[PDB]
């Protein structure tokens, strides 16, 4: 979904005329952008199943470790340990020190083009920013009940799809492996 | 005779994946009602009941 | 040639199913001899002990 | 069904005067017909027993997969595996890896033509749009309420449609092959 | 029912005043015409107890088998295969091919002319466009309902109908038939 289709959208929704560029100096264009990419770096803190991986960093000379610029969030795997980004670098929070001493094991969310996003969160999040803008814009009018409808509606498929693609089976708890290797002799 | 009718309905108007529910293997998880696929029911099963007893 | 008669006589049709009805029972009564050269290869059981 | 009918459909919905031609320069026609192609394209994400196929694909010189143009979501079917798009190419997930070894097996969701859609598809794609267009050039007046009745009948009619082809049974279940090998000797 | 019968009860529900010929050159005639023909088309869809039969149809020289003009919607008989209509064509959907080896068996729904619809169709047809032309061009008044309630009842007469006439029973099972011939000795 290119993002001169949202932006098309946004002001339809808004009542003014559509455009063809997106670098057209319309004041109006700037603000929809703007607020398009708050709603969608905002929407894709929590992850899902297509900005989610596990990778393993580093320390410096120093023992400073740093972390990925496309990052959103960042979590411990190392025990019952807590990590925390400051200061443009890990923090370690159960010692209280800046300083590591070997590589550490984290979970990491990424923020991804517009483009690449599939087209259901797309939806939700164009939907979200004409709202946004929309409420801020012209007040709390009778046409928004629609605008949040469609955002439900998206956000229904949006969860169906993520819950079919990560594939959550029963047989994958050890017990059962466990009982599987116990059946056979 | 008519007590041999195996059918199950899908409710109209609920939210389910049929497809998943229907063709996934035993053990998944999946999104959707927990109440929205029905066994068919026609309520014969007391007319039985009854001409049993008048017969005997 | 007593090899080409044993196999002359076998009816590999029984064998095969028989197969079932002793892995639902008692799988260790009907193991091939012939797989084995004096050490353990697994026997899997079923859900049911009836 | 045409898209000349559609836009006729819509256009009389709007109140102004029907046309005669999809190339006619009236300035609603453009965006009608964006909407309609809006519409459509988020309507067939979640796949249809009419637009859903097996298909594999194999690596380049280099390694990397492409995936079908028309396509609109993909999934994997190799295990636990999991697949998305990403840079025009398909991005493996569950390794955080870009080029591949062999060939993949993936459902693929592709889009149709208009004329192709059945009946009941139609109807659903232009009472979205109606709505989609009515509200936001005119507000939410007490008209919309016959759009909304008639999506939803004609919604009825597509689920039912789709239950029907599909043909699903009991009798497919494994277990079943099971018990009928069993009764038999 | 003749088509201009339709035409006028459609005036009169819109209040303008009665025609002689359906080839008169008003400009509502047109619009009346073509709503009648959508919702005619339409309601055909699922299929009734007089348009529809089974067929057999073969392939061509090459491989392609095309379909009856006059058909709304296709269906396999074939196991648990499934066809589509795409490219003027049937397509395999379960191959994902376009070139068959041989017949296969099909059900087909036809349109029909208006003059050959029953009176409890024809009704029903009229109701809907009539309401589907004033809701459009004058709005929602309080006269609609009376248009929804004759739809209604048209339809009640309408499904009794087809009940009536299909004439199922619970004799036609084949367990029934195997109870008969072990009742026989």
């Amino acid at each position: 979904m290119e993002l001169l289709d949202a932006v098309n959208t946004c002001l339809t929704a808004l009542g003014e005329a559509r455009v063809t560029s997106t670098d057209t100096r319309h004041p109006s264009v700037a603000l929809i952008l703007q607020t398009l990419a708050t709603k969608q770096k905002l929407l894709l803190e929590r992850g899902w199943w297509f900005n989610t991986q596990d990778e393993e960093m580093f320390p410096d000379l120093l023992g400073r470790i740093p972390y990925p610029a496309a990052s959103i969030s960042v979590e411990s795997l190392d025990g019952y340990n807590i990590y925390s980004k400051r200061n443009n670098f890990l923090f370690n929070n159960t010692c209280n020190t800046m300083y590591f001493t070997g590589p550490v094991c984290i979970r990491v969310t990424y923020n991804l083009d517009f483009e690449d996003l599939p087209e259901s969160v797309a939806t939700v999040i164009t939907y979200r920013a004409a709202r946004a803008v929309y409420v801020g814009d012209l007040g709390n009018d009778a046409s928004v009940q629609d605008l949040v409808l469609n955002e439900q509606q998206a956000m229904l498929l949006v969860e169906e799809q993520h819950m079919r693609n990560k594939k959550h089976s029963t047989r994958r708890r050890r017990p059962w492996g466990k009982y599987q290797n116990a059946l056979s002799g | 005779i008519e007590a041999c009718r195996v059918l199950h309905m899908a409710k109209p108007g609920s939210q389910i994946d049929v497809d998943s529910m229907a063709e996934r293997e035993s053990g998944a998880w999946v999104a959707g009602d927990p109440n929205g696929v029905a066994a068919y029911e026609a309520g014969d099963y007391n007319k039985i009941i009854a001409l049993t007893q008048e017969i005997q | 040639t007593y090899e080409s008669l044993y196999t002359k006589y076998r009816d590999d049709s029984a064998i095969l199913k028989t197969e079932d009805y002793a892995h639902w029972t008692l799988p260790t009564v009907y193991a091939d001899p012939d797989l084995r050269e004096g050490k353990r290869v697994n026997v899997r059981r079923d859900y049911q002990s009836v």
